[PDB]
RNA sequence: CGACUCUUAGCGGUGGAUCACUCGGCUCGUGCGUCGAUGAAGAACGCAGCUAGCUGCGAGAAUUAAUGUGAAUUGCAGGACACAUUGAUCAUCGACACUUCGAACGCACUUGCGGCCCCGGGUUCCUCCCGGGGCUACGCCUGUCUGAGCGUCGCUU
RNA sequence: CGCGACCUCAGAUCAGACGUGGCGACCCGCUGAAUUUAAGCAUAUUAGUCAGCGGAGGAAAAGAAACUAACCAGGAUUCCCUCAGUAACGGCGAGUGAACAGGGAAGAGCCCAGCGCCGAAUCCCCGCCCCGCGGGGCGCGGGACAUGUGGCGUACGGAAG
RNA sequence: AGGCUAAAUACCGGCACGAGACCGAUAGUCAACAAGUACCGUAAGGGAAAGUUGAAAAGAACUUUGAAGAGAGAGUUCAA
RNA sequence: GAGCCUUGAAGCCUAGGGCGCGGGCCCGGGUGGAGCCGCCGCAGGUGCAGAUCUUGGUGGUAGUAGCAAAUAUUCAAACGAGAACUUUGAAGGCCGAAGUGGAGAAGGGUUCCAUGUGAACAGCAGUUGAACAUGGGUCAGUCGGUCCUGAGAGAUGGGCG
């Protein structure tokens, strides 16, 4: 889990954010990897990626990336989404399996956090306070 | 001797013309620019500044070949010519 | 006189040139009147002969950008500028066969399933 | 006005600077500095307590009270004292409820 | 400074072809309400600072 | 009353439109009407002007029974010039005065291929 | 020319001096004397 | 603060409320919007009605609401097959298929 | 001669034969002031300054 | 009596308030929803007959061509006034063209120092010779060519 | 020792193509305070907001249930009125604060991995014709991808034989 | 625990566009005008003042004092 | 209101005539040159003495303080409307080689030079100037940059984020 950034454990704040050591960062490791791979190759687009070792400190993952403008894949027209140019940096938008786990979207009970597209766009409608010509 | 006296002294310039936005901020002694942030890649800007991007955004200069992209906008790119 | 495109269209290239010569003779000696004193009516003449030099230069450069497109037309792997322009995001869309191109799935599916008209009143 | 008048950036002096205490623009040369800042006393300030485009424009009538209008109008209508005490000329005109064919 | 690079000159050049008054055919054009060059530098009272 | 949706009832876009329209709009704002024989041997109400026409002014200072020519029209200023309206200086020099084109009635034309097929556009449509 | 001339003064700016001056600054010089004030 | 005899007021205003307010202002303009899209849409389709698909006969589920009766959303694909017509023909057709719903 | 600023001396050197027939012993250039590249052209020591002044038509 | 001072009023000056006007703002809404390696945004420099700004343009520089329009621009000369040639000006703009910096791209920035390939002239030629043109940034993909490995393996000495 | 086959690899101004930089009003991902409030102030609140960073399009995001409910049951997502200033959180103080039922607006569903069946029946590159314009797409021979798995048939509503 | 997808929806930037119980030059954007211009600070950055002749320049020819500014006559126009 | 007005509205002034207890108003007279009001309702950024108020302007103080650090000028002539200052001559002086001299680095950017003007600027004046206007002026194989490394700064490889 990350450190935070500040100086010499200066917050500069209330007894609530003294906690230099403990945080964790929200983002899942297998994103970070995917952010990485992606802007390291931007050139490309990033599908997913997966699990392959870990030993004490380094985690190791694998990404598999489509390539946008190879003819293959601009032809076969199941494939043609990800040519659409919607798609650039799927990793830093959080589209990918691993980025939607970490925004933590599904349905029910258990996800009223977020009632439509995000956590902001629920902030959003629950807290613009909303006026008619007619009240 | 605070004031008027070591005023005097001023002899050595610590900013250049930048060869970016051509705005006097390019520090020799770090060899770097203030304003635009010139050996960096990307464009400095902030939000916490509104005048800033007031000045330096877009509109304020030419636009010298995004004008004709809106005017070949309005109509739609065409590639052949005209009739005689 | 007067130097008229449509005139310039029919010349020969090699014409063009020594009539840019010419008019380029006519620019430097009405420049040195240009500096010197007596010019009172030259300069007119200036204005004008130097417009005409952009007409020529206009249509020698409408020739060789035609007549280089006349033999790379037809062809795989023509020039940067040749290519057409447009703006960024119009080349960097698929195609419009790539668009219409469909899988057989797909086909197969519209083949059984076609779309009906109906009405239901009566 | 939907916009600062706050474009401007602005401190006080304080008890020194014999002036005021009014925020004031800092900077020098250019003959505005150390005019009156934002504020309402001042020029170039914003108004006192600034419109604002949420105001309650339109308002609602009963449905009910919307007809009955209707109603009395039409009855204020019928009678000539009071079309005439509006500033109409009925004083040659036939009836009052004037009623034309349908072939106008 | 008697040697200076080159972009200072052009630099000096542009400014000296700034600093020149109005020509006198401009003043009494149609619709024009210019009278003076506004824009004009003295070299005592302002510096361009490079 | 306006109905079109595309067209300014606006007092400060009409005044801008009008003053800063280019010199292919100030010819048609420069609009003389013609006499009433000639309207009534060519069927047209309204025409523009040009440097060549015979032109007799109907009100100012200088009204009447004055059939001269244009000379200049300067479409920046609005303003056409004729040959017999003149004034002089304080130093004897002759000046022509600036008359509106609406105050202007045009009493023989220029005949041109270009006239000819305004002309007969005007007749045309006028049906 | 000569009228031009005579005219350039009249144009010629005229408030190039009102650079205003009288920012001032701060004072800090008035209290200095240190009068104690019952120390 | 408060005063006489006078209920506790606990209203939501402390957070910057005036930066985000969404007006309606263009409700008017919506509304034509959404009758030049309906229009459009009886003239872009053909003999094909407006709101298109049949919708069933669906009671609501609560102790509260059913009594009533509601048009669902679509036809419970046991009860397509007691009408003995297939899947997507129905689709075709203007039969609303959906197949989570159970009898 | 006012030559252009991106010209260096043997363009000059070039186009003064190029252009009038005569030759260059050698060129001295300088940056004017006002902007513009001041060139002094040496002639030959057959040729005439003021023939080819009278020729050109200063 | 005069001078001075005060108060009124007429007139005059300093001064720029009120009123009247408005090619300007602000708000609301509709329609559209467009930048860039084919070199963007931005900046520098330059350009008119008389020319500093603003504006508009780029060594074709106050615009070129083409289409429409149909006799002007304008402060002053001139210049084309031609129109039974092609036709001024202005708008539209789809064909050309687009100096240097700028993601900037041959390496850096002091306009410095290069390296190949090709073409015109040089000593009619390589050996640190003039002019012109082209190419020479990083990262990554698909394929080609070259070849490293006591990595695995075969056949052979 | 040489040669060949791969497997891991590098190089090139290799042939062709792509990414960077901007504007950021709306959207998306992270990070992230403090004034203030509580009459003091530490949790709370200000707020997961200002600022910061990275991205994107004309919209984006979301999305065809590991759902809501508990009765005569509904049925992807989005948006509005209600739910409601409620259930709930809170030095149970200041304050914070949902959701499903309901009615509307719009209406839309699909594919692949797996499983097995079809003699790799598939795709890319090069070269010649084919054709008609304003401009590029099907077919024939040889170089590759690919059996550590192209394509067709196939999706949980069952599917195949 | 793999993936795609229009609609209804947000929009103070931009492109044009139409309106207003809005301000009327100390107001309204800071900017009705050569405004992010002049100017200040090394720089981050800060940042103005400044609308109005007349219908038409018809802008005072000419005389006459004064070295000229300036004036007295005369003249323009309904008005100097 | 068949409201008012180029036969003169708004605004302004008024030792003019009046009304109301007042808030204020009505008319007369003169300027003024193109819009203005009464009433019934309606809606406001709606009435000033102050806030060491903000902005703009002008007073008293006042033709006063003050034009005093570094010894210093005088006569004649010239050009000129005009001479305590400009220029020439003569005389008397100062700086006195660690200078009030002769040239440069950084900085300044045309101030360099000539001609013409003396309206504003030079804190008196000026025929003068670094003021304004017109027009000129900066030439390098061998002087320096370019080249070298120094104190250091900074890129790829690598690592971290
Ligand atoms: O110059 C001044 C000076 C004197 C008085 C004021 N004051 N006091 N009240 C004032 C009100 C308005 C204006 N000025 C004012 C300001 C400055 N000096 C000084 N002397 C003594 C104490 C402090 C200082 Cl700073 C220097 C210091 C060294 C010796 N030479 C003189
Ligand atoms: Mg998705
Ligand atoms: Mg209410
Ligand atoms: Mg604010
Ligand atoms: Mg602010
Ligand atoms: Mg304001
Ligand atoms: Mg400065
Ligand atoms: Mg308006
Ligand atoms: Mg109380
Ligand atoms: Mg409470
Ligand atoms: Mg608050
Ligand atoms: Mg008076
Ligand atoms: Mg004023
Ligand atoms: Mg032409
Ligand atoms: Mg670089
Ligand atoms: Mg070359
Ligand atoms: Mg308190
Ligand atoms: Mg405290
Ligand atoms: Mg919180
Ligand atoms: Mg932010
Ligand atoms: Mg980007
Ligand atoms: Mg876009
Ligand atoms: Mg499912
Ligand atoms: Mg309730
Ligand atoms: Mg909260
Ligand atoms: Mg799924
Ligand atoms: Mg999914
Ligand atoms: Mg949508
Ligand atoms: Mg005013
Ligand atoms: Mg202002
Ligand atoms: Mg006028
Ligand atoms: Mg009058
Ligand atoms: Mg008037
Ligand atoms: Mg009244
Ligand atoms: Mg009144
Ligand atoms: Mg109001
Ligand atoms: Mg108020
Ligand atoms: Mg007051
Ligand atoms: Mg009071
Ligand atoms: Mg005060
Ligand atoms: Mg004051
Ligand atoms: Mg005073
Ligand atoms: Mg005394
Ligand atoms: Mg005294
Ligand atoms: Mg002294
Ligand atoms: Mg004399
Ligand atoms: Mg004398
Ligand atoms: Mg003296
Ligand atoms: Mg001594
Ligand atoms: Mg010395
Ligand atoms: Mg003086
Ligand atoms: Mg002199
Ligand atoms: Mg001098
Ligand atoms: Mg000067
Ligand atoms: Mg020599
Ligand atoms: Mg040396
Ligand atoms: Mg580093
Ligand atoms: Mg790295
Ligand atoms: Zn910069």
């Amino acid at each position: 889990g990350r450190k935070r950034p500040v100086p010499k454990g200066a917050t500069y704040g209330k007894p609530v954010h003294h906690g230099v050591n403990q945080l964790k960062f929200a983002r899942s490791l297998q994103s970070v990897a995917e952010e990485r791979a992606g802007r390291h190759c931007g050139a490309l687009r990033v599908l997913n990626s997966y699990w392959v070792g870990e030993d004490s400190t380094y985690k190791f993952f694998e990404v598999i990336l489509i390539d946008p403008f190879h003819k293959a894949i601009r032809r076969n027209p199941d494939t043609q989404w990800i040519t659409k140019p919607v798609h650039k940096h799927r990793e830093m938008r959080g589209l990918t399996s691993a980025g939607r786990k970490s925004r933590g979207l599904g349905k029910g009970h258990k996800f009223h956090h977020t009632i439509g597209g995000s956590r902001r766009a629920a902030w959003r409608r629950r807290n613009t306070l909303q006026l008619h010509r007619y009240r | 001797t605070k004031g008027t006296s070591s005023f005097g002294k001023r002899r050595n310039k610590t900013h250049t013309l930048c060869r970016r936005c051509g705005s006097k901020a390019y520090h020799l002694q770090k060899s770097t620019c203030g304003k635009c942030g010139y050996p960096a890649k990307r464009k400095r800007k902030y939000n916490w500044s509104a005048k800033a991007k007031r000045r330096n955004t877009t509109g304020t200069g030419r636009m010298r070949h995004l004008k004709i992209v809106y005017r070949r906008f309005r109509h739609g790119f065409r590639e052949g010519t005209t009739p005689k | 006189a007067k130097i008229k495109a449509r005139d310039l269209r029919g010349k020969k290239k090699e014409e063009l040139l020594k009539q840019l010569d010419d008019l380029k003779v006519e620019l430097s000696q009405l420049r040195v009147a240009k500096v010197t004193g007596g010019a009172a009516s030259k300069l007119s003449k200036i204005r004008v002969v130097r417009k005409s030099i952009a007409r020529v230069l206009t249509v020698i450069n409408q020739t060789q950008k035609e007549n280089l497109r006349k033999f790379y037309k037809g062809k795989k792997y023509k020039p940067l500028d040749l290519r057409p322009k447009k703006t960024r995001a119009m080349r960097r869309r698929l195609n419009k066969h790539e668009e219409n191109l469909k899988t057989k799935k797909q086909q197969r599916k519209e083949r059984l399933y076609p779309l009906r008209k109906y009405a239901v009143k009566a | 006005s939907e916009l600062a008048g706050h474009q401007t950036s602005a401190e006080s002096w304080g008890t020194g600077r014999a002036v005021a205490r009014i925020p004031r623009v800092r900077g020098g040369g250019t003959h505005r500095s150390g005019q009156g800042a934002f504020g309402n006393m001042c020029r170039g300030g914003r108004m006192f307590a600034p419109t604002k485009t949420w105001r309650r424009w339109h308002r609602r009538v009963n449905t009910t009270q919307k007809r009955y209008a209707i109603c009395s109008a039409l009855a204020a209508s019928a009678l000539p004292a009071l079309v005439m005490s509006k500033g109409h000329r009925i004083e040659e005109v036939p009836e009052l409820p004037l009623v034309v064919e349908d072939k106008v | 400074s008697s040697h200076k690079t080159f972009r200072i000159k052009r630099f000096l050049a542009k400014k000296q072809k700034q600093n020149r008054p109005i020509p006198q055919w401009i003043r009494m054009k149609t619709g024009n309400k210019i009278r003076y060059n506004s824009k004009r530098r003295h070299w005592r009272r302002t510096k361009l600072g490079l | 009353m306006k109905f079109n949706p595309f067209v300014t009832s606006d007092r400060s876009k009409n005044r801008k439109r009008h003053f800063n329209a280019p010199s292919h709009i100030r010819r048609k704002i420069m609009s003389s009407p013609l006499s009433k024989e000639l309207r009534q041997k060519y069927n047209v109400r309204s025409m523009p002007i040009r440097k060549d026409d015979e032109v007799q002014v109907v009100r100012g200072h200088y009204k009447g029974q004055q059939i001269g020519k244009v000379v200049q029209v300067y479409r920046k200023k609005y303003v056409i010039y004729i040959e017999r309206v003149q004034r002089e200086k304080a130093n004897g020099t002759t000046v022509h005065v600036g008359i509106h084109p609406s105050k202007v009635v045009i009493t023989r034309l220029k005949l041109d291929k270009d006239r000819k097929k305004i002309l007969e556009r005007k007749a045309k449509s006028r049906q | 020319g000569v009228c031009r001339k005579a005219a350039q003064p009249e144009e010629a700016g005229l408030q190039i001096p009102a650079i205003l001056g009288i920012l001032g600054g701060i004072l800090a010089l008035l209290i200095l004397i240190l009068l104690l004030l019952l120390f | 603060a408060p005063s006489r005899n006078g209920m506790v007021l606990k209203p939501h205003f402390h957070k910057d409320w005036q930066r985000r307010v969404a007006t309606w202002f263009n409700q008017p303009a919506r509304k034509i919007r959404r009758r030049k899209a309906r229009q459009a849409k009886a003239r872009r389709i053909a003999p094909r009605p407006a709101s298109g698909p049949i919708r069933p006969i669906v009671r609501c589920p609560t102790v509260r609401y059913h009594t009533k009766v509601r048009a669902g959303r679509g036809f419970s694909l046991e009860e397509l097959r007691v009408a003995g017509i297939h899947k997507k023909v129905a689709r075709t057709i203007g039969i609303s298929v959906d197949p989570r719903r159970r009898n | 001669f006012i030559v252009d600023v991106k010209a260096n001396k043997h363009q000059i050197k070039q186009a003064v034969k190029k252009l009038y027939d005569i030759d260059v012993a050698k060129v001295n250039t300088l940056i004017r002031p006002d902007g513009e590249k001041k060139a002094y052209v040496r002639l030959a020591p057959d040729y005439d300054a003021l023939d080819v002044a009278n020729k050109i038509g200063i």
